[PDB]
């Protein structure tokens, strides 16, 4: 019975280490960006749309 | 180098690289032909918009899915949809990348051999390998049996594995999936006045789909209720105003999952399906396949259903096994995060099917003992 | 040092220093590949599960002995049992210790003769002896007169002995044994509608057998009873639920030892080869034989089969005669402890087929003095 706990729990935890090697490995690609704003209150342009 | 997790789907194409939780960029995989003259000049107007801008150009636009029932109905789309998902969403260049694309079962060979041609000759990777979506799915759990229902948005397929020998005769492939859900959710939707025709509603009908409907517990009695009492009915916005009241088509619409005899198809649902699978596997491995039952995949997100699976295959199995459904909070990802996994083994760093090989073999390399 | 008594049998390898009162390590003797093709990579899977191992993944593999009828007709297999119980089950190197096989009467020289050449050329053992299987276990009872029934799995023979002197010419060796009879209890169970085919499904039957059989005293009655009430029904859980009742298969099964006419076996049963293997003794032991008649074997532990045998050949012999028949309860080991009596003999330690003789006649020395 303990050979069978222990052969079991060992493949668990092999496939656990084999995800959370990756799950720990790129675990950055979660930066993204938050769009905050300024007000702009500073855009002064001229009247020349031509390109659309 | 780093490998390329891609994930074509059907619906949602879901990629990044390899060793990570989640995948860098999602998108629906919808390519966009405008359909209206265009008057303005200048205004620099494409000719498809693709991915995740034809979401918010899809007022003007034609979107039509490259991808039916898990195969491709449309290379020259799909491709495109390659293209951009490689150089603008990820922006790495294929030439220094192996590739993990990913196929449902019981899919046509050409569509697979098509699939290869074009990743080594137009994209020209230095490698790719093909496998099967409910593999995956079960390294993500970390298991290593259990027999997985992977119920996608194109195709729903219900894999039975054990000790990692998979079971080839005991593969369940059921083409009712999320799509036939929002058709039907939309078909239902005009017995209150509803009514969404254009395939760019199409989408405001998936929204509704996915923000409202869940899976009854015990569907007659849901019946019962919701044509008594008022508390079931739930208001939503439209994207312009003229809120919608949805009533007992809540819980009709993914009931279709259990009775697919509402769409006009003959199968049995996903309850009894995977029943069936587990019956034609050996007598001996039964019980492990009735207490690892895995859900992966989108659909299988409705509130509630991870009790009706349970209770309807407790019905179903013998009293005194005892059934137990994994439904892991991250299903939606769980294909490609087991991707991902399986990319970063070292053990699986010489199946890869090398460029020489393919020069050597010719596409029909895939079916090879590189599988 | 101290010698390894192994007993290869068939169905069961028993084996374990010699000294003690049980074998250490007892385990079927059974060795299968696994038949499905296998897709979780990095899994640790081997090629082959022998004893023990295979008895739980043996839901995936084609179990298959490696001896038929107390002749081993795969050498290959043998071979990887024996390095197995070796090295796994006991850890002793086998270059340190004297070992004592056991083999049936009346089997082929060839296969004792391989047997010897492998232990002395692959295990490289020190010296190695083997003995006819009936007369340990008449060591074991105590005795040293009696008429013994080896009922085994693989073959059941019936060896005479008098005061330390065998009969060679009264050996009658049948080849009915369990092996048989859980065959025939597999096809007879499908008179109720459980179907059992895979060779896995052989070991579920076995243990039915195992558990639920057991030999009538008087037949006809029994068969009469088990049709009228029902007293007699026994269920049984299969390894997955679906519960079993076994009605007049109980006794039915084990039957087919009294009368082989079941199977298709012409001869006669084991209660009337006992009594033909007496009447070609002398007339002048034939007393001593009736009163000392020994049981041995597995197969010989069905619950009432001392009593029938006993009314059998209570029967058949003079009415005069004492009938007396030895039922020890450790039936199934008597013949291990017997080998495990006769290599802790020092009257046997100059017995052994030292390895210097074998190097100087080749293998065909077990059939001169040293037997
Ligand atoms: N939270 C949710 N609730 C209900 N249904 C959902 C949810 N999220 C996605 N879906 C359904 O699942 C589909 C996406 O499935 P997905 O797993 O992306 O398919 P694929 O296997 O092609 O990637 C969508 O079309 C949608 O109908
Ligand atoms: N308790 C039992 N009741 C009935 N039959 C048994 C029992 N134990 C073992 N057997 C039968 O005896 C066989 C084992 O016999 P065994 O003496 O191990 O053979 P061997 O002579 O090869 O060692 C098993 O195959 C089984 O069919
Ligand atoms: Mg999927
Ligand atoms: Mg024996």
């Amino acid at each position: 019975l303990g050979t069978r706990a222990k052969e079991s729990l060992d493949l668990r935890a092999h496939l656990k280490q084999v995800k959370k090697e990756d799950i720990e490995k790129e675990n950055r690609e979660v930066g993204d960006w938050r769009k905050n704003i300024d007000a702009l209150s500073g855009m002064e342009g001229r009247k020349k749309k031509f390109e659309g | 180098t780093t490998a390329l997790v891609c994930d074509n789907g059907s619906g949602l194409v879901k990629a990044g690289f390899a060793g990570d939780d989640a995948p860098r960029a999602v998108f629906p995989s919808i390519v966009g032909r405008p359909r209206h003259q265009g008057v303005m000049v200048g205004m620099g107007q494409k000719d498809s918009y693709v991915g995740d801008e034809a979401q918010s150009k899809r007022g003007i636009l034609t979107l039509k899915y490259p991808i039916e029932h898990g195969i491709i109905t449309n290379w020259d789309d799909m491709e495109k949809i390659w293209h951009h998902t490689f150089y603008n969403e990820l922006r790495v260049a294929p030439e220094e990348h192996p590739t993990l694309l990913t196929e449902a079962p019981l899919n046509p060979k050409a569509n697979r051999e098509k699939m290869t041609q074009i990743m080594f000759e137009t994209f020209n990777v230095p490698a790719m390998y093909v496998a099967i979506q409910a593999v995956l799915s079960l390294y993500a759990s970390g298991r290593t049996t259990g027999i997985v229902l992977d119920s996608g948005d194109g195709v729903t397929h219900n894999v039975p594995i054990y000790e990692g020998y998979a079971l080839p005769h005991a593969i369940m492939r059921l083409d009712l999936a999320g799509r036939d859900l929002t058709d039907y959710l939309m078909k239902i939707l005009t017995e209150r006045g509803y009514s969404f025709v254009t395939t760019a509603e199409r989408e405001i009908v998936r929204d509704i789909k996915e923000k409202l409907c869940y899976v009854a517990l015990d569907f007659e009695n849901e019946m019962a209720t919701a044509a008594s009492s008022s508390s079931l009915e739930k208001s939503y916005e439209l994207p312009d105003g003229q809120v919608i009241t949805i009533g007992n088509e809540r819980f009709r619409c993914p009931e279709t999952l259990f009775q697919p005899s509402f769409i006009g198809m003959e199968s049995a649902g996903i309850h009894e399906t995977t029943y069936n699978s587990i019956m034609k596997c050996d007598i001996d491995i039964r019980k492990d396949l009735y207490a690892n039952n895995v859900l992966s995949g989108g659909t299988t997100m409705y509130p509630g259903i991870a009790d009706r699976m349970q209770k309807e295959i407790t019905a179903l199995a013998p009293s005194t096994m005892k059934i137990k459904i994994i439904a892991p909070p991250e299903r939606k990802y769980s294909v490609w995060i087991g991707g991902s996994i399986l990319a970063s083994l070292s053990t699986f760093q010489q199946m890869w099917i090398s460029k020489q090989e393919y020069d050597e073999a010719g596409p029909s390399i895939v079916h090879r003992k590189c599988f």
